This record gives structure tokens, C-alpha cells and sequence, in this order.
């Protein structure tokens, strides 16, 4: 009659590492490190994402002809541009606090694109035909859908005063934009007056601008430039225009509501009707692990990014099949 | 091992006992077979599980993190940025890797003490009634049934 | 006989998380966190802190009316703002760079309140009286204590030019304004001149200000505005103001003495009269253990703050009563 | 326990005793009477002091930290700032309750081997002069006083 | 220690074996001398290699640092670049002291325990041959010249 | 016949510290803390750095006298400045976007410098040889090697309009200054225009400037002022300067060729021929273990830096020679 004291042992080849030796074959162990991923870009717990596609913030926030798609989308869930997001700015120029403006989108989970300044009632005295090729639509000449040309009318640029009070209940965020003629002759035909200026003036906002002419490097075909502006107009606020010249008017303005966890991410991965909690650039992720090495963009609840190709808890004992 | 028992004066694993980590083999004359102990097993089990946990449970979720912006003048500002980044990157996957390897280690001297401690548990209740052999097996002298094998696996024998 | 090998039990409660189990009763253990502190705002080593009560930062250093009760404090160990530190600027504008002038405030031990620009003998050919509803005291227009607004003069404002030798020995912040009149004549019948600028220089800084004339909605009534800006003259450096219009000079400026260790924080807690060598804006913490979670602002030598609600160490061991 | 003594072969702790962490109990002759092993809970004593003065020491006093404002146009630099201090925290954070769990178990390890340790000492010092019985406890053969049990206690026994 | 053999049960240890950390020493008829153990001492160096290699790994090499300059009015962020570098530093000064702090104890943890299983191994060998002199040596009933020794530091022996 | 287990012991003092004990003296032992260096400045793996000596970077891409010696460089592995690097700017005035200029340096690996508008043909209305006490050189007036000064000659100064394409095939740094006279006589006899303007242009850089005229301290012996800014030429692009005064030209400039693992550092060390992987401000490092105290400061692949004093492994057994 004999009974002896032993451990179980099984087939399993589960490795783990320790301080003292490597490989240590176990029955039983865990993983910890997240390295699956569905390839797919998702809905956020329901709510589909805006695709930029070929266009960047710029584009679709100034109404470049190419974003016309975006125009009715309202709501989302997180941003996504692409490596081919070329379309911004059609008319060449810079876009002041740009970065800025792209981190005050983070954090819009949705927003009315409305009329602030309609085509027809706004400028009686002005044109506002003005079109450009560098901004072109059908192979035909155009403009941004937000925005609008104003120019002499009759041989005549009328000094300019209009004002908008915001009575949205929430946040306008308004751009616009600032021509400057590569000489003096354009600047005459455009504009009447030689010395311009543009003023725009809010509670908390107070910015004058004037032409700079000068001859440049054609960019997307044009010598001219447009600088690009925008300012958020709180609640209740009115913000005035005036300008005898240069002015690119606000045509259309945006009313925005906050949100939180949106964030603007760059991926090549295609949108599928999926829901998750988790979105990374490469894919979203369902799992309950603490950490993941697919990816250190994050959107929702998600592991903790690590550079660890293995993380394996061992949770049974050294297995000794004794064979 | 830390404490001699696993991969130790007992050589090996039981691929034949699927009950329990823990437990006796038992050779009688009404037969043989295997038997896990439930005592030491379940409480290594509770160990072990609440370990996992803790570790899981101390890395809370990561919420939205995703890429800036910078123009072409804040170059300084995308590399205090890409500072930033690295550096709690640097961190937490030193301290994944660490934490797994050294609790791995400590995971393992577990085991081996459990067998270790139920292995003496066992030889202070049979004192003269068996020797000890192949390392982790008891001769009986008085030879027990079935019945008195089962007495040890609890833990009542009585007969020093 | 018998000797037996035994350890030590008590009536302890004391409990502690290990790895492999929660709540472990001990026989002694040591508490590592530090939870407990003054409500009350305190001394720092036997100094008090600068309060500004309804005023922020732009409210004292401008001198606004509202805030004479801080003209006198001269040094502090750590300035305190509220919730309602609401008096800032009284006459609607924007104070360039007014959170970098906050982070060098916040290295500054004490400071000397000198005139730097005496208001009887500095503006012989210009009023100085010049005043505002929108800086109101005792229900009557008045102005910034630290600053003069300086207008025409019998139908005259004369080319100004006034400069300040640094002989303090230390760095002198100096502030001033620019007005910005709403229409032409505003700035006709204020300063005279319709095409005015004002330049502000010392070895290192070089600025000139132009105005920007323009109707803008009404802050504060005014539908004027006035930009504030600062700089910090160097020892034995000399400052030049020159202008033809729309300066608010400086009368008052501060000779700057720097010190380690001070910071601002906000609070609602109350001063009171007690000495400690840690402050939150909680309360005041007098302890020797390694964290706390009380507050993450802290002002002076402090505990480590973490988010954990226990740290406790055991010293003991598992207490069984055998009871 | 890891090393089989406290709450195992010891089933349990003594209320009695009240000048250490280990001790031993003795009696019969002159009395019965409780009395700690001073040179095995002095050495828990001062390993553990240092352990704690350890864990103490490494946390640097943290001084002067507030906060910073950003103007409307300096959100991305007030979101990294906010990204810093959230980052360290949770760092700091995850580092004191690990420390805390991980010692706390080594901490109680320790102290089942030092009753463990002690165990096996007095009973290589006894040998056949004396029966192991009742878990912890040795029932002597020669029957001893008082003055024999003391060098059971500070190691002197003399076979 | 952990284990109470090193500076334990052995009170002391041997300026005179040179050739490992663990050993034996024997006393016969034809002389003394002493002996590494092979099989314990290698596995002892094959783990703190392994262990003092980990550490050395997990610290992967630090490339280009430097400073950078702020302008005048670029205080606030000459400050966040100063907090994050006194943030990183606090963290891995903590964490290389920690590490080597804790470890250090566990190596020292390790070697007691080698050293005690290597004893529990030949005093389960010479059971009941000879007498456990209680610190560290067993006198044998019988004689034991050198080739016997040598069948006891190889683990065979076989004579109960 | 005996035989005895026992362990190792020797005459070594090393010793570690342990959780529950300090200073424990042990047989073997690792040190993991790399604590020595050769206080020289070596050749980062065969190149050797760039030392401006006396000279800091703004004096070495302006062509300050002083820093000639540098002029021929094309390639270096890291920068050095030294506590003396004074020679900057030697014309008092601001340089715009200066630590954004260093950091775009701090990637450079090697430049071509070269004649952008060589001095006898770019200029043919204008005179060219504008110099200054400021930049003396040889106790004689001189000025920046790269830049030119161009003023009025016969009695008047021609609008100007001059550019240059990019046709390096890599980034042209270029160089250029804006003078600010301290009075109208000045600006008057220096280039005749009263009301000038100078304006450069690229497809991706658009600025204009306009003298400020103003009496202010007079630094280096000068109440003038000369402002610096720079701009990155995209390969195939064109850059245009107009001006009809103030402008201080570029002559020379940088074709930029970028790398890995450079950087600014700041040293008094001397520069010897030695070979390193690892440079610090004191000295070279040459190890493969996982920390140093050295310094924080490091270029290429060098240990971790911590404060720590000592970090000793032990990897022997407690030490007992029991003598
Ligand atoms: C590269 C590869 O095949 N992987 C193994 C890995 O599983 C093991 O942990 C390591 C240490 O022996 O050796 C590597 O070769
Ligand atoms: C464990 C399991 O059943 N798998 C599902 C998975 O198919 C699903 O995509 C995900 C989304 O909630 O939830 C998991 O639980
Ligand atoms: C005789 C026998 O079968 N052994 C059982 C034993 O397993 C059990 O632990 C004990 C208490 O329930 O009762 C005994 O009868
Ligand atoms: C040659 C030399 O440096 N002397 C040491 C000596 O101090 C020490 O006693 C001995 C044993 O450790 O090892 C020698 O190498």
C-alpha cells in the first residue's frame, strides 16, 4: 500500500518567461496582450465617424467643391482622414491657427451648418460671382460653398457693414477669408479702392487686415493668395464685418455642440457597418485585455498601448509530462 | 525550485490527475488511481485568480489618445509632443514586462510551495506508519483500504 | 513539560491588500497616505499668501478700482484667486500676453509699487484726467491706479516722448494701453491727430501700436477698447514711450525681487492664522508620510498626490486571535 | 503562509504573548507563562523598519506644483499640459499600489519563515530529548525547570 | 534568511571551496578537501545571468537628449519641458533603485534556498546511514574513503 | 568520516543594499551604473562635431565676423556652444522664430552654403558695401558675411525685385534682415523712400515689413535696429524679394541636407581625436551598462541617466568568511 504526494501535468505547450529562465513551459496560463484587431473602421457604440476621404479639415470646414458629400453630414462619432486627404484650400494661401482650429473640431460631436450671411439680401451693392479656376468643379470654374467672392459692382465697391447676433443657443464658428492681389491694376479692377482694409470684431474678438500686393509664384496656377480666418462666437454675441475691399464673406457659418472621446485619427482602412468600443487606425478591437500593441491611436475604451510583442501570465505550474 | 518539490525530489507532473494542481496518487490493495485535493488546489486557485485580476484591475482603460498637429513653425512643440509620447510609452512597457516576468516567478515558487507544504502536511499525520520512498510516495506498514487512504486526503488518519 | 513555538496576536482590525489576497486582518501595520487636512489657507513658513479675492492678476497688476486693497501688500509666499476673482480688466479690450506675465508673477517673492511716469510733471501739454463708467468707484467714473489716460489738451495732443531709467537694481515690470476709439472722430476730438501710433522701446524690446478704428458691439457699455501689454525692463536699462495718441501710459510700475517655490492657486478655502509648510487648495497639510490624495496643486514641501483611497503597509503579521 | 507555520502547522497566534512577534510558551514545573524570542523579533523588527523607511525614502518630497492657464488659441498646448499631468499621475498612482501589494505579501512571507526558522531550531536543539506533539510545541523527556528553559530560548541548551 | 541555511543552520562559509557557491567538504581517512557542486552552481549562475540580463534588456538605450531654448515670452512651455524632464527622471531613478533593491533580496532569497535543498537532497540520501551532525555535516556510521564520497556529491550513494 | 554542506565565501568587500538590509557585504557583484567618462569632446563614430567656440548659432548663419573660422564647415555629427558663446547678432536687434531656427538645425547633418545673389550682379542700381561698427572686424567696420546691406546710391534708391529657384534639389535656408533707422534723416539719406516696405514671397511663405522709425537705447554702440528672419525654399521653388529700402539681403545661403541623432549641446570640454558612440557635455561615454549619472545630456546610444549614486547588483551570496 503506498500513496505519494504529486502536481498535475498536461499536454499544454504554453510558454511564459520569468527573471531566472526563459520559455518556461506551463499547464496553464493567460494572456494579457491584445494583437487582434477587425481590419474595419466602426461605428462608436452605435455612431458612424465622418470620412474626410480625399479631403482634409480645411476642405470640408471652407466648402471646397470637391467636399460637396460632407455638406449634409451633421453628427459623428470621431473624424478620419486619409493618407490621400490632399483637398483643402483650393485658392492658394495660409490658413491662420489651422492646427488650432483642427483641435477645437476634436471636440464637436455635432453642429448646423446654416446661412449666416445669405448670397442674396446680404450684399446689395457688390458682386458676388467671383469664381476661380483653382477651385473648379465639372471641369468649370467655382468657388467654395461656404464662402463668397464679393468684388466691385459697376465700377463701384461700396463700403460694407453687416452684422450677425448669434441667438443659436451655442457656439458659431465663423470663417472667412482675406484676397490679396498679385499688383496694383488687379486690385483697382476687383476692388475700386486702391487702400483697403477688412475689420472684423466681435465681444472677445478684434482683427483689422489689409492687402499686401506683390508679385509671387503662381500656386495651383494663381499669383494671387487668400489668407483664411475663423473665430468662435459665443452664445448671444454679435460679430460685424466691414470692409471696402479683399473681403472672401462668411456664407455659411457653423452652430456647435461639444461632446467628449472624439478625436480626428489617419487611416486607410475602410468604414463596415460595425459597432465597437474601440477604434484604433488599423482596426477596432473587442477585448477585456489591459494591453494591445496593435496600435497607439485610440478612440473609446480601449487597452493600454505597449511595444510588447508578448505579455502571457502563467496562472498553473511547470509542466513536466514526465514521458 | 525555491522550495525543492516541483521539478524536485518529485520529479514530475501527473498528466493522469486532471482534478486539481495539487493531490495524492494512492496505490492500495482495493486499487489504485489519482485524487486532487481540493483544499490546497481551490486555495491556490483563489490566490493565483485574485493575482490576474490585480494586475488587470490596476491597468485601467485607456481612454482616447490620438495624434496632433503642429505647424511648420512649432517644431520644438511636436518634439516636446513626441517627448511626451515615448516617454510614457517607454514606461509602461517597462513596467508590463517587469511586472509578468517577476510575477511569473513568484507564481511559480507558489506552486512549489503548495505542493511542498501539503507534501509535509501528509508526513506529519503518518510519522511511523509508512517511510518515505520515491520522494513524494509513503510505504504504509499497516497497509489501509481505500477507506484509509481517504483519511489522509482530508486530513484525520490518526495513528502516529 | 512542554515549550511550545508560537507568534504574537492582538485585537487588531487593521486590514491590507496583497497580491494574492484582500483584506488581510494584521497585528500591526502603517498607513502611507495622507487623507487629512486643515479647510483654511495658511502661512508658508511664517509668510502669508497674496489674496485677490474678487480680482485676478490683470485687476491688481492694472490697478483695478476694484482691487485698492491689494495696492499695499508688497511680498507673499503664494497668490491665491477664487472662484469669483472675477475684477480683471474694466474697460473692454485684450491683455496681450497675459498668461505668460501670470507664470512670471508666479516667481515672484515681493515687489516694489513705485511711479514710474508722475502724474504731476511727466504730461505737461496733455490732460490726464481722463476717466470711464466702465472703471467705476463709489458709483463714479474712474480709471486703472497704475496706468493714465492721456488726451488732447486745448484742442491739441503734441508729439509725446517720455523715457525711464532702471536704477532699481532689479527687473521693473512696466504695463500700459493702447485705446482704440470706435469711430474717426472719437479719435479726432480725444487725440487730435487722425493718423496717431504709439512706440515702446528698451535694449530688447521693440514694438509700435497703430489704431484700429471700427464700431464694435458694446462690452461693458464701450463700445471702445483698449489692449494691454507688459514688458520687463532690465537693470540699468531704459525704456522709451513716444506717441501722438491713444497711450495709456503707465504711472505706477513694479520693481521685481524673484524667489523659489511660489505658484498661484485657486480656492475658496479662508485664510486664517496658522503656519504650515504644505498648502492645497483644500487645506493645509502637516504630515512626514510619502502621498496623499488630497490635492494635486501644491504649494511648498508635500506628500507625492495619487488617486489611490488606501495605502497601508503591514508591519505585523496575519492576526489570528485563536479565540 | 508560503513557508507552512503561521495559520499551518501553527494554527494559530498567541494573545498571550505581548513583548514580540515570536516567542514560546513553556510550562509544567514552576508555571506555565508566555516569552518572546527577543533576537529573532528584533531581526523582523529592523528589516521590517527598513523596508517601510525604504519605501518612504524613495518617494522625493514633492514640491511646488499648480497649474497653468492657456489662452482660447493654446488649446492643443493646454490638452498636452493636461496630458503630462494625467500621465505622471496615473503612473505614480499604478507604482504605490503595486509597491504597496507586492511587499505586503513578501512582508507576511516573512514572518511565516521566521516562525518557521525558529521551529526547526529549537527542534535540532532538542533532538530525541524531546517529542514534537502538538504542532509548535515539544513535550520534553527529561523534564526541565526554568533555568533549562531559558538556554531552549537563547539557544544554549545543552543536550 | 528566507530559508534559514546560509548564515543559518551554516553558521559560515568556506574561503576554501573556490571552485563554485555551493559545495561539500569531506573527512576521511585519506584526507579533506573540499568540493563545488557542479549541478547546483551552474543552475545558480545560468538564472542570475539570466536575471541580470533581463534587467540590463528591459533598460533598452537611451539615443539623442538635449535641451532646447525658449524665447522670453515662452515661459510657460520652458516650464512644461522642464516638468516633463524632472517627471521622467523621478520616474526611471525610482524605478533603477527599486528594481535592484528588491531583486537583491531575491537573489539573496535564492542562493539560501539553494543551498538548503542541495542539504535536504543528501540528508534524504544519507538517511539512515549516518547522523545529522545538525550544522551543515553528516558523521557516517560506517566508513566512506573517496570514491563513496563521490557517490554522495553525485546524487547516488544508494545504501539505506 | 564527515561530510559537509556548505557555501562559498571569499575576501571581496563589495557590497548592496536589500529592502530589509543596508550595506550588505556579498561575494559577487555587478555594477549597472556607469559613473566615468574622458572629459574630452570626441568624433561621434569618425565625425567630428561643429564647435562654434565663441560664437553661437545666430552668429554662425548670419556670417558674423567674429565666427569666419566657420564658414568652410559643410558636416558635423553634433553642435557644440560653449559658456562663451556670445558672438550672435552684432547688429542689435530681434531674430524672429530664433529657437525654431536652432531646432530645424538640430537635424541638419551637413549644408552646402552658396551664393544665392552674388554681390557684383545681383544689385546694379544699389550700392552694396553698407557696413558697420557693430560688426567690426580687424578693429575695422564690417559686416555679416551672408548678408548684404543695400543703400542708396547717386541719390536714390530703385524699387528692387529679385529672386531666385531652387534648383538644389533639397531645402535652401534663407537668411535676410530688415533695417530700422532711429530717425527720418536716416531713413532718408540710407534710402531716400520715406514710407519703404520690403516683401518676400514663396508658394508657402508670404510677409511684408515696414520701418519703424523711433529713437531707443543704443545697443553696441547703435539706437538702430535690425530684425532676422528665415524661411525653408521647398526644392523647385522660387523666392522674390521686392523692396524700395531697408532690406538686408541675403547673399548666402544653405542648401540643407537632414540626419538622425544630432543636436545642440552646451560645453566647456575640449575637443581631442577620439572615437565615441557616446558624447555628453563632460566627456565621452564608452559602456554597455544600463544607466549612468553622468549627465542628462547625451548624443547617440548612450545608458539611461538617473541621479542615483549607486546601483549594484549582487549576483554572489552574502559574504561569511567566518574568520
Ligand atoms: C526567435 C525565436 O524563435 N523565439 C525564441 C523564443 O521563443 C525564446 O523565448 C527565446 C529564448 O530562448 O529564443 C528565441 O529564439
Ligand atoms: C465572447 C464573444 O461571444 N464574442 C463577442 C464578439 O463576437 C463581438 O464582436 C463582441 C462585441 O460586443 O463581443 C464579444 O463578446
Ligand atoms: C472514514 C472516512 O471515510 N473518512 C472520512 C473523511 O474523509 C472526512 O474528512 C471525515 C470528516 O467528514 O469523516 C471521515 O469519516
Ligand atoms: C591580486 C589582488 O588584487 N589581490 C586580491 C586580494 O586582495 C584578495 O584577498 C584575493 C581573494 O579575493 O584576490 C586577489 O586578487
Amino acid at each position: 500500500d503506498t500513496i505519494c504526494i504529486g502536481y498535475h501535468a498536461n499536454n499544454s505547450t504554453d510558454t511564459v518567461d520569468t527573471v531566472l529562465e526563459k520559455n518556461v513551459t506551463v499547464t496553464h496560463s493567460v494572456n494579457l496582450l491584445e494583437d487582434s484587431h477587425n481590419g474595419k473602421l466602426c461605428r462608436l457604440k452605435g455612431i458612424a465617424p465622418l470620412q474626410l476621404g480625399k479631403c482634409n479639415i480645411a476642405g470640408w470646414l471652407l466648402g471646397n467643391p470637391e467636399c460637396d458629400p460632407l455638406l449634409p453630414v451633421r453628427s459623428w462619432s470621431y473624424i478620419v482622414e486619409t493618407p490621400n486627404s490632399e483637398n483643402g484650400i483650393c485658392y492658394p494661401g495660409d490658413f491662420i491657427d489651422y492646427e488650432e482650429l483642427r483641435e477645437q473640431l476634436s471636440s464637436v460631436s455635432s453642429f448646423e451648418r446654416f446661412e449666416i450671411f445669405p448670397k442674396e439680401s446680404s450684399w446689395p451693392n457688390h458682386n458676388t460671382n467671383g469664381v476661380t479656376a483653382a477651385c473648379s468643379h465639372e471641369g468649370k470654374s467655382s468657388f467654395y460653398r461656404n464662402l463668397l467672392w464679393l468684388t466691385e459692382k459697376e465700377g463701384s465697391y461700396p463700403k460694407l457693414k453687416n452684422s450677425y447676433v448669434n441667438k443659436k443657443g451655442k457656439e458659431v464658428l465663423v470663417l472667412w477669408g482675406i484676397h490679396h492681389p498679385p499688383n496694383s491694376k488687379e486690385q483697382q479692377n476687383l476692388y475700386q479702392n486702391e487702400n483697403a482694409y477688412v475689420s472684423v470684431v466681435t465681444s472677445n474678438y478684434n482683427r483689422r487686415f489689409t492687402p499686401e500686393i506683390a508679385e509671387r509664384p503662381k500656386v495651383r496656377d494663381q499669383a494671387g493668395r487668400m489668407n483664411y480666418y475663423w473665430t468662435l462666437l459665443k452664445p448671444g454675441d454679435t460679430i460685424i464685418f466691414e470692409a471696402n475691399g479683399n473681403l472672401i464673406a462668411p456664407m455659411y457659418a457653423f452652430a456647435l455642440r461639444r461632446g467628449f472621446g472624439s478625436g480626428i485619427i489617419t487611416s486607410n482602412a475602410s468604414m463596415h457597418e460595425c459597432n465597437t468600443k474601440c477604434q484604433t487606425p488599423l482596426g477596432a478591437i473587442n477585448s477585456s485585455l489591459p494591453y494591445q500593441n496593435i496600435h497607439p491611436v485610440t478612440i473609446g475604451e480601449c487597452p493600454k498601448y505597449v511595444r510588447s510583442a508578448k505579455l502571457r501570465m502563467v496562472t498553473g505550474l511547470r509542466n513536466i509530462p514526465a514521458r | 525550485g525555491l522550495f525543492g518539490a516541483i521539478a524536485g525530489f518529485i520529479e514530475g507532473g501527473w498528466t493522469g490527475m486532471i482534478d486539481g494542481w495539487y493531490g495524492y496518487h494512492h496505490q492500495n490493495e482495493q486499487g489504485s488511481g489519482y485524487a486532487a485535493d481540493q483544499k490546497s488546489t481551490q486555495n491556490a486557485i483563489n490566490g493565483i485568480t485574485n493575482k490576474v485580476n490585480s494586475v488587470i484591475e490596476k491597468m485601467n482603460i485607456q481612454f482616447t489618445a490620438v495624434g496632433k498637429e503642429f505647424n511648420k513653425l512649432e517644431k520644438r512643440m511636436e518634439n516636446l509632443n513626441n517627448k511626451v509620447d515615448d516617454g510614457f510609452l517607454d514606461i509602461w512597457t517597462y513596467n508590463a514586462e517587469l511586472l509578468v516576468l517577476l510575477e511569473n516567478e513568484r507564481t511559480l515558487d507558489f506552486h512549489d510551495s503548495n505542493v511542498k507544504n501539503l507534501y509535509e502536511k501528509v508526513k506529519s499525520q503518518l510519522k511511523n506508519n509508512a517511510k518515505e520512498i520515491g520522494n513524494g510516495c509513503f510505504e504504509f506498514y499497516h497497509k489501509c483500504d481505500n477507506e484509509c487512504m481517504e483519511s489522509v486526503r482530508n486530513g484525520t488518519y490518526d495513528y502516529p
